[PDB]
RNA sequence: GGCUAAUCCCCCAUGUGGACCCGCCCCUUGGGGUGUGUCCAAAGGGCUUUGCCCGCUUCCGGAUGGGCCCGCGUCCCAUCAGCUAGUUGGUGGGGUAAUGGCCCACCAAGGCGACGACGGGUAGCCGGUCUGAGAGGAUGGCCGGCCACAGGGGCACUGAGACACGGGCCCCACUCCUACGGGAGGCAGCAGUUAGGAAUCUUCCGCAAUGGGCGCAAGCCUGACGGAGCGACGCCGCUUGGAGGAAGAAGCCCUUCGGGGUGUAAACUCCUGAACCCGGGACGAAACCCCCGACGAGGGGACUGACGGUACCGGGGUAAUAGCGCCGGCCAACUCCGUGCCAGCAGCCGCGGUAAUACGGAGGGCGCGAGCGUUACCCGGAUUCACUGGGCGUAAAGGGCGUGUAGGCGGCCUGGGGCGUCCCAUGUGAAAGACCACGGCUCAACCGUGGGGGAGCGUGGGAUACGCUCAGGCUAGACG
RNA sequence: UUCAAA
């Protein structure tokens, strides 16, 4: 059961995540199947949250169960806007 | 040698023979004393250099040199060894770290006091 | 036997020049000839003729030196102050196109053999190819 | 803490008058002024032909004392400059220069560098706004180095800055005595400096 | 791509099997001089067809027995027993180099 | 102490038991079917076999045999039974066998 | 021993479909399809109640993960040269998800080795890390990927998965309860204890963030984790003041007793204010949930911070720790005294036997600075194992001399092949790292984002000079 | 005899 989630690549008091596709059984920060975005929980930069929308909309088409927070960020970037 | 030979034989690596096998190459090693005599230097020198047969925790019994001008080492005094040839008196390949264990630091030493383990004179 | 034919010629050349001879012959081998074409075209040897000594195909090579000099030792300067064999049998030297040596900041050549023929370093780097690094010269 | 002790003493160990005190190091009394020989009870004695190393060792110390920097700091910069693209010798120079504690003195807000340092470490300086207490802090081209509003009105800044009016500055620096602003235009070229040092040697000292 | 190698049958004494010796030329990693190095594989001869001496193309196959993961794909050239010689003679060479010398 | 993951050990034992049984049953009829086919009694040779094909498949239903394991067992059985009735046989009952 | 429920177990049925034997097609190792025969399905629970939700069953495919197999690469000893009966292969068979001597029965003589078998020794491998001009050498802690083990040695059970670290059984050692019949137990999980050692931490806070398990959800569990704590162990930033100030206090040292040093150093004048005090005080946290919409997109609102009253901001505000090494040459830095081959120094060459720039103290000087030294180990310098890049007449180094086995190496010319060699295209080269450029913490260290390369190997296509091989010819080598 | 010392 593969999941779209966050992998903390920050530092002490300087978190930075990487939205990723990966088998839920791997360790949080281990080898992943693919990176599809990166969120900066503190907006230290004008561009604190980007996310490949195509790849996302794809891994979802086959399972990639997004954790709650993973989903939120994917959402807040129109992964789910179906206009 | 011909190239073929090298391909056949090949060059040989040179291993380094340690000068301080008082084990584990550990920076230091401690031991208890046994004999604490004095010895005469090799030519062209003279004096009564202070030595000591030490029984190490590495199972060895080697003779370590006691630096400084005065010591308080007797029969079963425990002490820390540290390697360092003593050019003259052969057979001696290690030094006694002073200021550690029953090996007090030299007194009134004011210069290279870091060695010989003497605290800093409080200076009035 | 004659262990390495080319390495032989490059020497017969080297030697013949240190004594400052007019020419010097060598056994005839096409590959040797092709090598000469390069030495010829580069201003290392005035050229080579196909003379037949004793009724055996040879290659008279005409050597070129410099001009007489001043002070002690008036001996001319060599045009070929160096010609060293590289890929020799029992250790062949093969180079890719991006590993073809710049012989002395370009003042020398490097006759190497490619499947596009026998060319100099520049020539084959131009044609973009590699091969058996026959030798160097400068 | 960067050194901190007898200064108009090194002045006279490098045989060159390192204006390390600003005024007094400028006017008759820099110590180098009447006592050029080295310190200690052996200074006046003749000197022995310095060794190839001996020399590069001084030629470095000279350059390093000029900026009052620590070896620890000096090394990094040099190693960084050795990596950076271009003639390492100058790039090293124009980098020592880009130091706030230096550009500050170069702009004049302070007389010497030791004083120029204290100004920064006490918050008396601003880079494009926002305070900065990092003497080392890199000053990039275009950055404006002014004096904190809350300190523009200070007993020292006055005299030092008043003393400017008229006095010009490097073909890379530009002032504004008015509000006490200043701008880092260009990174000084080897040419723009009049350093009594042959950087070429300090290279050859680490190239050791 | 299932690895296909070319070699020479040097043993047919096995049932439905053959020892195939395969050579591989190449520049030596440190001294350059190109060197020959060989390895033999035990190939599968389903209908005891290929006989000693033949030159065959061995192909990466599914396990047949411990040490024997290759089947004989086809025959390139036939019975050149000259190659088998270089081999048998070498092994026969081993005869010496022992405890009480041997023979040349 | 205690780990109420003992309920697991507890359970395996209870399962281990159920499986062991279904298996023994399969093996027994298999043998019993081959016995008759290898005696030319094509009558209850198939009947018992056909009645073991199910025992096998069924065992596979849950988690006893599962998959290819049951497949194999059946293959192995129908094979023996066919070629063993090669002694005047003639699959009378038809049973799990395309005659 | 007795009673009992279910999504527990079982029988029958329906069967989209799937499983098996045989026959036949297509494919080509056991792939797919057919036609007879046979075989196999399933819980139910919740409700905002004949409608939805969470589940169940048989398939097919996807996605993720994993078995197995193969080419090539991966340490020392030849004072380890022979090794081998499940050994090598076969035919059936058992076992498994699956090939296989994986195991068994029977059969056959075979398999491996100087291209180093076998035996002995050492070792978890790798991305990378250190060093180096490179080639190369040395390493594999932390982080990431494989692997193996869970007191030692065997086993199988359950299960999609294990032969299970905190599951089971047995044997051995040990520890603890025992009524001496028997029992209980595995920190190489986080802390911590003790032992060994030159040496390596708090029996901490929290589930707020990210991640994992179960659950419709609320929520529960999480020593994974996020934070604190101790340690100059390492890297980076920072303070111990700044500007004045005597032809130059005193005290110290030197002195041809004129004078010279420490010294602009201090005293002292002014200046800024680490520390400390007052007040404010956060990012990291917006989802899950709830309502509107349709349990969807979309909108709305409520919870929620260990770190921490900390970082940071505003105001006030004292002048506010420096050491350690060294000074004969290499090697940056000298003099006085005390010692008298003594005491001692010493990385190498070397110092001390009555004037010591080398011992010990002092003044002075050099180096670096919250560090400075010593010891141990790795690379370099060391072209001092020389591939790049050495040698062997006399320095170490030509075998006493042949014959010839393996092997290495092969003259001139022409064809074919295309193994070596070369070229283009392409796949791969994970992330981290290194390099470049931007960007975030006031800099930096640290961190983020993007980018360019790269050896090696796979695949498709091409070249043929040189090497290789096949097939002819030659006479200059060799033999007659 | 020892160790130096030009
Ligand atoms: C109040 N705890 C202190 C901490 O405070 C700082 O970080 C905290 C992080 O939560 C903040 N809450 C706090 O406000 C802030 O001021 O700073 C560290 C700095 C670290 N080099 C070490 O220094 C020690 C040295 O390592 C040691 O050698 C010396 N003897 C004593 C020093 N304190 O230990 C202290 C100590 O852990
Ligand atoms: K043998
Ligand atoms: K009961
Ligand atoms: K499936
Ligand atoms: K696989
Ligand atoms: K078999
Ligand atoms: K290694
Ligand atoms: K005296
Ligand atoms: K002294
Ligand atoms: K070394
Ligand atoms: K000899
Ligand atoms: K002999
Ligand atoms: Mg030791
Ligand atoms: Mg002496
Ligand atoms: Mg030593
Ligand atoms: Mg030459
Ligand atoms: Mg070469
Ligand atoms: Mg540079
Ligand atoms: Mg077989
Ligand atoms: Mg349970
Ligand atoms: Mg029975
Ligand atoms: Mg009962
Ligand atoms: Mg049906
Ligand atoms: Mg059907
Ligand atoms: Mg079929
Ligand atoms: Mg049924
Ligand atoms: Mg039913
Ligand atoms: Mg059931
Ligand atoms: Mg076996
Ligand atoms: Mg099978
Ligand atoms: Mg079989
Ligand atoms: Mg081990
Ligand atoms: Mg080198
Ligand atoms: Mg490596
Ligand atoms: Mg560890
Ligand atoms: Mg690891
Ligand atoms: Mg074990
Ligand atoms: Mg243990
Ligand atoms: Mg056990
Ligand atoms: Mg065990
Ligand atoms: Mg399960
Ligand atoms: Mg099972
Ligand atoms: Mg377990
Ligand atoms: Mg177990
Ligand atoms: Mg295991
Ligand atoms: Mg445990
Ligand atoms: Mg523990
Ligand atoms: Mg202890
Ligand atoms: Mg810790
Ligand atoms: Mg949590
Ligand atoms: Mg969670
Ligand atoms: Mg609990
Ligand atoms: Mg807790
Ligand atoms: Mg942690
Ligand atoms: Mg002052
Ligand atoms: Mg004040
Ligand atoms: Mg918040
Ligand atoms: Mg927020
Ligand atoms: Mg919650
Ligand atoms: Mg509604
Ligand atoms: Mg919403
Ligand atoms: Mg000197
Ligand atoms: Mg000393
Ligand atoms: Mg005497
Ligand atoms: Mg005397
Ligand atoms: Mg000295
Ligand atoms: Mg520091
Ligand atoms: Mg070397
Ligand atoms: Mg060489
Ligand atoms: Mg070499
Ligand atoms: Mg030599
Ligand atoms: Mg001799
Ligand atoms: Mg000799
Ligand atoms: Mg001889
Ligand atoms: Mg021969
Ligand atoms: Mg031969
Ligand atoms: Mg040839
Ligand atoms: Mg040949
Ligand atoms: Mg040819
Ligand atoms: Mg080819
Ligand atoms: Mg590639
Ligand atoms: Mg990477
Ligand atoms: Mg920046
Ligand atoms: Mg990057
Ligand atoms: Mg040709
Ligand atoms: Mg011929
Ligand atoms: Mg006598
Ligand atoms: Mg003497
Ligand atoms: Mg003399
Ligand atoms: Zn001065």
């Amino acid at each position: 059961m593969v999941k779209i989630r966050l992998a903390r690549f920050g530092s002490k008091h300087n978190p930075h995540y990487r939205i990723v596709v990966t088998d839920a059984r791997r360790k949080r920060d281990g080898k992943y199947i693919e990176k599809i975005g990166y969120y900066d929980p503190r907006k230290t930069t004008p561009d604190w949250l980007k996310v490949d929308v195509e790849r996302a909309r794809y891994w979802l088409s086959v399972g990639a169960q997004p954790t709650d927070t993973a989903r939120r960020l994917l959402r807040q970037a129109g992964v789910f806007r179906q206009e | 040698p011909t190239i073929n030979q090298l391909v056949r034989k090949g060059r040989e690596k040179v291993r380094k023979k340690s000068k301080v096998p008082a084990l584990k190459g550990a920076p230091f090693r401690r031991g208890v004393c046994t004999v604490v005599r004095t010895v005469t230097p090799k030519k062209p020198n003279s004096a009564l250099r202070k030595v000591a047969k030490v029984r190490l925790t590495s199972g060895y019994e080697v003779t370590a040199y006691i630096p400084g001008e005065g010591h308080n080492l007797q029969e079963h005094s425990v002490v820390l060894i540290r390697g360092g040839r003593v050019k003259d008196l052969p057979g001696v390949r290690y030094h006694i770290v002073r200021g550690v264990y029953d090996a007090a630091g030299v007194k009134d030493r004011k210069k290279s006091r870091s060695k010989y383990g003497t605290k800093k004179p409080k200076e009035a | 036997m004659l262990t390495d034919p080319i390495a032989d010629m490059l020497t017969r050349i080297r030697n013949a020049t240190r004594v400052y001879k007019e020419s010097t012959d060598v056994p005839a081998s096409r590959f040797k000839e092709e090598i000469l074409r390069i030495l010829a075209r580069e201003g290392f040897i005035k050229g080579y003729e196909r003379v037949d000594v004793d009724g055996k195909p040879y290659l008279r090579v005409y050597l070129k030196y410099g001009p007489r000099r001043q002070g002690p030792d008036p001996r001319p300067e060599q045009v070929i102050h160096h010609i060293r064999r590289i890929s020799k049998p029992g250790r062949r030297v093969y180079v890719g196109v991006k590993e073809i040596p710049r012989v002395r900041r370009g003042l020398g050549i490097a006759i190497l053999s490619t499947s596009k023929g026998v060319l100099t370093d520049r020539e084959a780097r131009k044609l973009g190819v590699g091969g058996e690094l026959i030798c160097e010269v400068w | 803490g960067r050194y901190i002790g007898p200064v108009c003493r090194l002045c006279r160990r490098e045989g060159v008058k390192l204006y390390l005190k600003g005024e007094r190091c400028y006017s008759p009394k820099c110590a180098m002024e009447r006592r050029p020989y080295p310190p200690g009870q052996h200074g006046q004695k003749r000197a022995r032909r310095p060794s190839d190393y001996a020399v590069r060792l001084r030629e470095k110390q000279k350059l390093r004392r000029i900026y009052g920097i620590s070896e620890r700091q000096f090394r990094n910069l040099f190693e960084e400059a050795s990596k950076k693209k271009g003639v390492t010798g100058s790039v090293f120079l124009g980098l020592l220069e880009s130091r706030l504690d230096n550009v500050v003195y170069r702009l004049g807000f302070a007389v010497s560098r030791r004083q120029a340092r204290q100004l920064v470490r006490h918050g008396h300086i601003t880079v494009n706004g926002r305070r900065v207490d990092l003497p080392s802090y890199r000053v990039r081209p275009g950055d404006e180095i002014a004096v904190a509003e809350k300190s523009r009105n200070l007993e020292l800044i006055r005299q030092n800055l008043e003393a400017m009016k008229g006095r010009k500055v490097g073909p890379w620096l530009s002032l504004d005595v008015e509000g006490m602003k200043g701008k880092f235009l260009r990174l000084p070229d080897r040419e723009d400096l009049a350093l009594p040092v042959n950087e070429q040697l300090v290279i050859e000292f680490y190239s050791r | 791509p299932k690895k296909v190698l070319t070699g020479v049958v040097v043993s047919d004494k096995m049932q439905k099997t053959v020892t195939v010796l395969v050579e591989r030329q190449f520049p030596h990693p440190l001294y350059g001089k190109v060197i020959k190095r060989s390895k033999k594989y035990l190939a599968h001869d389903p209908e005891e067809k290929y006989k000693l001496g033949d030159v065959v193309e061995i192909i990466e196959s599914r396990p047949i027995s411990k040490r024997k993961r290759f089947r004989v794909l086809r025959l390139v050239e036939s019975g050149r027993m000259d190659l088998v010689e270089k081999y048998l003679i070498r092994r026969q060479n081993y005869q010496s180099l022992s405890k009480r010398g041997g023979k040349a | 102490r205690n780990l109420s993951a003992l309920k697991r050990h507890r359970q395996s034992l209870k399962r281990r038991l159920r499986n062991k049984a279904k298996k023994s049953a399969i093996k027994t009829l298999s043998k019993k079917a081959v016995q008759l086919a290898q005696e030319g009694k094509a009558e209850e040779a198939l009947k018992i076999m056909r009645k073991a094909e199910s025992l096998i498949d069924k065992a596979a239903k849950g988690s006893t045999l599962h998959k290819n394991a049951a497949a194999r067992r059946k293959s192995r059985l129908m094979r023996k039974v066919r070629q063993l009735l090669e002694a005047a046989g003639a699959p009378l009952i038809g049973g799990g066998l395309s005659a």
